[PDB]
């Protein structure tokens, strides 16, 4: 399970700084480019996060889609594969993830602007990555997909980890079980377990979490007499309350720069994981990879992408 | 051979092609020195803003008032320039760490590609990877990657599995295939197709287990040196 | 002439029915382009070109030719 776009963001500098207020809005121009600089900023990060999903997903030229019957020799895909019947089609899996995965913010001015590709969208690549695994082997990552027996691919993919294909169609039906119930344990290890998506959660939850810290900082008096930008206005003759305000804009305009600070750290890092991601996608799913445990304990025969909110999750 | 460096030799005449009127395949670069430059801007800028105080010249704040004063508003000129520089150095070094990240990847690249041939599919970009060749831009590198990728393709019926005697044969390297006729064992990324003898194929098992063994007949290279 | 999106209000580009290659990101698959008299337009984009490997347990495809391709990293 990895990591792969956060939550975009986009917070309106001006406004959440000074609430309908001309009075403060004047001050913040006493502060220069703070505001401008930060939206520059938060805008870097939300542009390649859809880089970032760019780059995973979407490595394929063409949109393949799995042929009307499956015959692969035994091996099950129906769980992995693309469900007719739901109205947004993504796998049976995929389902199980999105259930454990779970105005507010934008009432001041943290807009949650929309992710460029629809979750359906997501679920077609994913279907695209998975149709030419299972019927072009690997060649569609080096051009044009070529056709190949299945259960001819894993003959190589045998030969890829120094076991001669001579044990595969010998053994092949068992080896069909083996994949089928272990895809089964798959579910119930989603299914009956919500930690395994931690990481998922952990990322989701720190965006929501400094939200409501960046939020809540609008309360805070930071020395000022209160915390309600009118009031100050209210109560005092503005001579002084533009002394107030300072410390409510110093305040709230520094408490910015913490959070924009927060989010480029921690889009860095998942900037990082998306490449891990772009990577295992390229060589684990669209070759067979020759590293060891770099697609999971084992020797590797081929992994299968699965689409999961703000994430992926790769079988192995 | 021949055929091969016209592909070769053409490709590369594209690339001279591409960057004479492309500004934007070098925009991963242009960005970078966009991106400090406009830091840098922004950090100058930072000089003409009032950060709350009277003005921003430092002077024309001193000579206006008697120093006692300009010590308190010397500080929101202070605590706003010293704050626009934490602000742009903390950037510099979540930048330069983004440009470290692809430094390493960089000198992943350097060491893998260029100096080997690499196995990881997609690292060296997208085909088989044969070589890369490094070229220097200002504030960066670029490589010419040197990638073969297959072209015209045929349907053929193929078997995982030959029957001969009973015995089963199998490719050491390759694939039987057939044009519906004769079975032909070829390598598999290229179509270079081969009759079937022993020194194609390995002999395990037998027909029972394999699914998919079609009958043929594999010939052998020693039956007909004996005959004499 | 105005259309409602996925991403918010859209004004000044005609909605098609077609969909093509993403060309302008708008958000939620909603990729705007110029071409065609000619006006702004919007569209679902398509993922990719759609094709279906022809796939049979006995099919497989062995390349003929190549290409020897160098592509600018
Ligand atoms: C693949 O597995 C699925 C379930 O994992 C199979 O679908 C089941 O099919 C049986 C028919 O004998 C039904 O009784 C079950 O209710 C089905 N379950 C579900 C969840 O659909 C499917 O038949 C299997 N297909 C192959 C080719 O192995
Ligand atoms: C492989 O493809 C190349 C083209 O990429 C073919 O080379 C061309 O062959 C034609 C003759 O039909 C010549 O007119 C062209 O000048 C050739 N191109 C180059 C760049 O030399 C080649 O014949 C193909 N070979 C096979 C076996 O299919
Ligand atoms: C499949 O390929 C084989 C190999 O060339 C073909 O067999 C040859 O076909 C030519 C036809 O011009 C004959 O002149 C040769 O005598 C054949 N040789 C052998 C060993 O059979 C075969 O005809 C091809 N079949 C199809 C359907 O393409
Ligand atoms: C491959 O050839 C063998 C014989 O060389 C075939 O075996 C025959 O199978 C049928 C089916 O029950 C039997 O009635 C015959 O008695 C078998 N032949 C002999 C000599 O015993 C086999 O069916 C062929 N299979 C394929 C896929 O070609
Ligand atoms: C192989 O068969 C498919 C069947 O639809 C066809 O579309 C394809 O063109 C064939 N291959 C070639 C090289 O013509
Ligand atoms: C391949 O699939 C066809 C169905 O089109 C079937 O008739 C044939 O028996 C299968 N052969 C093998 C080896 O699976
Ligand atoms: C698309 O087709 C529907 C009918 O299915 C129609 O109502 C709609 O106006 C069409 N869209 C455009 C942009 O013409």
């Amino acid at each position: 399970i990895l990591p792969v776009s956060m939550t975009k963001t986009s917070v309106d500098c001006t406004m959440y700084i000074c609430g309908d207020s001309t009075e403060c809005s004047n001050l913040l121009l006493q502060y220069g480019s703070f505001c401008t600089q930060l939206n520059r900023a938060l805008t870097g990060i939300a542009v390649e996060q859809d880089k970032n999903t760019q780059e995973v997903f979407a490595q394929v030229k063409q949109i393949y889609k799995t042929p009307p019957i499956k015959d692969f020799g035994g091996f099950n895909f129906s769980q992995i594969l693309p469900d007719p019947s739901k109205p947004s089609k993504r796998s049976f899996i995929e389902d199980l993830l999105f259930n454990k995965v779970t105005m507010a913010y934008r009432f001041n001015g943290l807009t949650v602007l929309p992710p460029l590709l629809t979750d359906e969208m997501i679920a077609q690549y994913t279907s695209a990555l998975l149709a030419g695994t299972i019927t072009s082997g690997w060649t569609f990552g080096a051009g044009a997909a070529l056709q190949i027996p299945f259960a001819m691919q894993m003959a190589y993919r045998f030969n890829g980890i120094g076991v001669t294909q001579n044990v595969l169609y010998e053994n092949q039906k068992l080896i069909a079980n083996q994949f089928n119930s272990a895809i089964g344990k798959i579910q119930d290890s989603l299914s009956s377990t919500a930690s395994a998506l931690g990481k998922l959660q952990d990322v989701v939850n720190q965006n929501a979490q400094a939200l409501n810290t960046l939020v809540k900082q609008l309360s805070s008096n930071f020395g000022a007499i209160s915390s309600v930008l009118n009031d100050i206005l209210s109560r005092l003759d503005p001579p002084e309350a533009e002394v107030q305000i300072d410390r409510l804009i110093t305040g709230r305009l520094q408490s910015l720069q913490t959070y924009v600070t927060q989010q480029l750290i921690r889009a860095a890092e998942i900037r990082a994981s998306a490449n891990l991601a772009a990577t295992k996608m390229s060589e684990c799913v669209l070759g067979q990879s020759k590293r060891v445990d770099f697609c999971g304990k084992g020797y590797h025969l081929m992994s299968f992408p699965q689409s999961a909110p703000h994430g992926v999750v790769f079988l192995h | 051979q021949k055929l091969i460096a016209n592909q070769f030799n053409s490709a590369i005449g594209k690339i001279q092609d591409s960057l004479s009127s492309t500004a934007s395949a070098l925009g991963k670069l242009q960005d970078v020195v966009n991106q400090n430059a406009q830091a840098l801007n922004t950090l100058v800028k930072q000089l003409s803003s009032n950060f709350g105080a009277i003005s921003s010249v430092l002077n024309d704040i001193l000579s206006r008032l008697d120093p006692p004063e300009a010590e308190v508003q010397i500080d929101r000129l202070i605590t706003g320039r010293l704050q626009s520089l934490q602000t742009y150095v903390t950037q510099q070094l979540i930048r330069a760490a983004e440009i470290r990240a692809s430094a390493n990847l960089a000198a992943t690249k350097m060491s893998e590609c260029v100096l080997g041939q690499s196995k990881r599919v997609d690292f060296c970009g997208k085909g088989y990877h044969l070589m890369s060749f490094p070229q220097s831009a200002p504030h960066g590198v670029v490589f010419l990657h040197v990638t073969y990728v297959p072209a015209q393709e045929k349907n053929f019926t193929t078997a995982p599995a030959i029957c001969h005697d009973g015995k089963a044969h199998f490719p050491r390297e390759g694939v039987f295939v057939s044009n519906g006729t004769h079975w032909f064992v070829t390598q598999r990324n290229f179509y270079e197709p081969q009759i079937i003898t022993t020194d194609n194929t390995f002999v395990s098992g037998n027909c029972d287990v394999v699914i998919g063994i079609v009958n043929n007949t594999v010939y052998d290279p020693l039956q007909p040196e004996l005959d004499s | 002439n105005v259309f409602q999106t996925r991403a918010g209000c859209l004004i000044g580009a005609e909605h098609v029915n077609n969909s093509y290659e993403c060309d302008i990101p708008i958000g939620a698959g909603i990729c705007a382009s110029y071409q065609t008299s000619q006006s702004i337009i919007a569209y679902t984009m398509s993922l990719g070109a759609e094709n279906s490997v022809a796939y049979s347990n006995n099919s497989i495809a062995i390349p003929t030719n190549f290409t020897i391709s160098v592509t600018t990293e």
